């Protein structure tokens, strides 16, 4: 099957540059033109850059021309977007995307012919810099319990429950951004209450921007 | 160019939805995205249904107009909808500003509602924050009140937009955020959750 | 059939 995964992404200071990569798996990058696609938080999708099969001809977008440079390694099946002087107008998820039909079929501006879109990767642009989280718990013929992963930056942080074994009735809410520029979520599970002191309940927190992983165990109240 | 396309649109579950996209000459694609997910491709290439995409989606383009078309909605058809196309003028790539679809008629689900009073370790880092987490309800939309003693609160309250569950019933959150005094010096406090006229509290005391 | 419409020039 056909996959893209991109990387590179991250926090990055105004006037920073930042290489985004894309590694394309289940077919050959050489055969068809590509594509990079960015959207802004709670905005639209939109075209950044494209370039033809053995890259001899590049397309970009008015307001990334002259700082972003789209490149491709056929050799190595992967595309990139080099993306300099970067400004907070350039903070949002960026993808990577496949035409359906072939270079000598669909170019690279043809954003109608795309059937395969990456996992996409995160670029935040900001004066701010990275928090880890604190993490409390949130104590509980059923039980909610849960852990309040508090002021944060940037997005994101995943939470699994007792190392992902414990699955079922767990919700992780999106996170909340506050006034001050950080971010704070809290993920519940829905437990047994007559489990609660018999059975162990860990949270595991893991936020990628500040290399962190916690693991809270969350115990009834005393 | 640009391509135009309808903010919202909505659908009774089980019945059909045209979703248009207005540009001229163009080779269009049909892109679904869910809340936290990256896009999917529905239809490319005015028709063309990628294999895995179920035959109730269906791609139509007429005279300088692309239609999507989803024959009898299901609840997991519920997405925004972005139409793709090419600009020949820029020579780029173009997007329309998406289309959210809305899956009427699903069962009224009254919210379950949890209020979180500040941990131990929370309050020992002279914090104080409440936690009202309201989930599996239809529609998705909620009206949140805190309430100090038997007085609404002005300040420090952060709520979460409405998001869809794993289940298709949605889910909130509200944030009380208090210091260490102010929820000592009251009896208790509530979180006053409003969905579809009826009002659902829950109440945590020091 | 469809044509690309850009490709490195010849």
């Amino acid at each position: 099957e056909v996959q893209l995964l991109e990387s590179g992404g991250g926090l990055v200071q105004p006037g920073g540059s930042l290489r985004l990569s894309c590694a394309a798996s289940g077919f050959t990058l050489s055969s068809y033109q590509m594509m990079w696609v960015r959207q802004a938080p709670g905005k639209g999708l939109e075209w950044v850059a494209g370039i033809t099969g053995r890259g001899g001809v590049t397309g970009y977008a008015d307001s990334v021309k002259g700082r972003f440079t789209i490149s491709r390694d056929n050799s190595k099946n992967t595309l990139y977007l080099q993306m300099n002087s970067l400004r907070a107008e350039d903070t949002a998820v960026y993808y990577c995307a496949k035409p359906a039909l072939d270079s000598d079929q669909c170019g690279f501006p043809e954003a109608g012919c795309i059937d395969a879109w990456g996992q996409g990767t995160l670029v935040t642009v900001s004066s701010a810099s990275t928090k880890g989280p604190s993490v409390f718990p949130l104590a509980p013929g059923t039980a909610a319990l849960g852990c309040l992963v508090k002021d944060y930056f940037p997005e994101p942080v995943t939470v699994s429950w007792n190392s992902g074994a414990l699955t079922s009735g767990v919700h992780t809410f999106p996170a909340v951004l506050q006034s001050s520029g950080l971010y704070s979520l809290s993920s519940v599970v829905t437990v047994p209450s007559s489990s609660l002191g018999t059975q162990t309940y860990i949270c595991n927190v893991n936020h990628k921007p500040s290399n962190t992983k916690v693991d809270k165990k969350v115990e009834p109240k005393s | 160019s640009e391509l135009t396309q309808d903010p919202a649109v909505s659908v009774a579950l089980g019945q059909t939805v045209r979703i248009t996209c207005q540009g001229d000459d163009s080779y269009y694609g049909w892109y679904q995205q869910k809340p936290g997910q990256a896009p999917v491709t529905v239809i490319y290439g005015n028709d063309n249904r990628p294999s895995g995409i179920p035959d109730r989606f269906s791609g139509s383009s007429s005279g300088n107009t692309a239609s999507l078309t989803i024959t009898g909605a299901q609840a997991e058809d519920e997405a925004d909808y972005y139409c793709g196309a090419y600009d020949s003028s820029g020579g780029g790539g173009i997007f329309g500003g998406g289309t959210k679809l809305t899956v009427l008629g699903q069962p009224k689900a009254a919210p379950s509602v949890t209020l979180f009073p500040p941990s131990s370790e929370e309050l020992q880092a002279n914090k104080a924050t409440l936690v009202c987490l309201i989930s599996d309800f239809y529609p998705g939309a909620v009206t949140v009140a805190w309430k100090a003693d038997s007085s609404p609160v002005k300040a420090g309250v952060e709520t979460t937009t409405p998001s869809k569950q794993s289940n298709n019933k949605y889910a909130a959150s509200s944030y009380l955020s208090l210091t260490p005094e102010q929820w000592k010096s009251h009896r208790s406090y509530s979180c006053q959750v409003t969905h579809e006229g009826s009002t659902v509290e829950k109440t945590v005391a020091p | 059939k469809k044509v690309a419409v850009v490709r490195t020039p010849p």
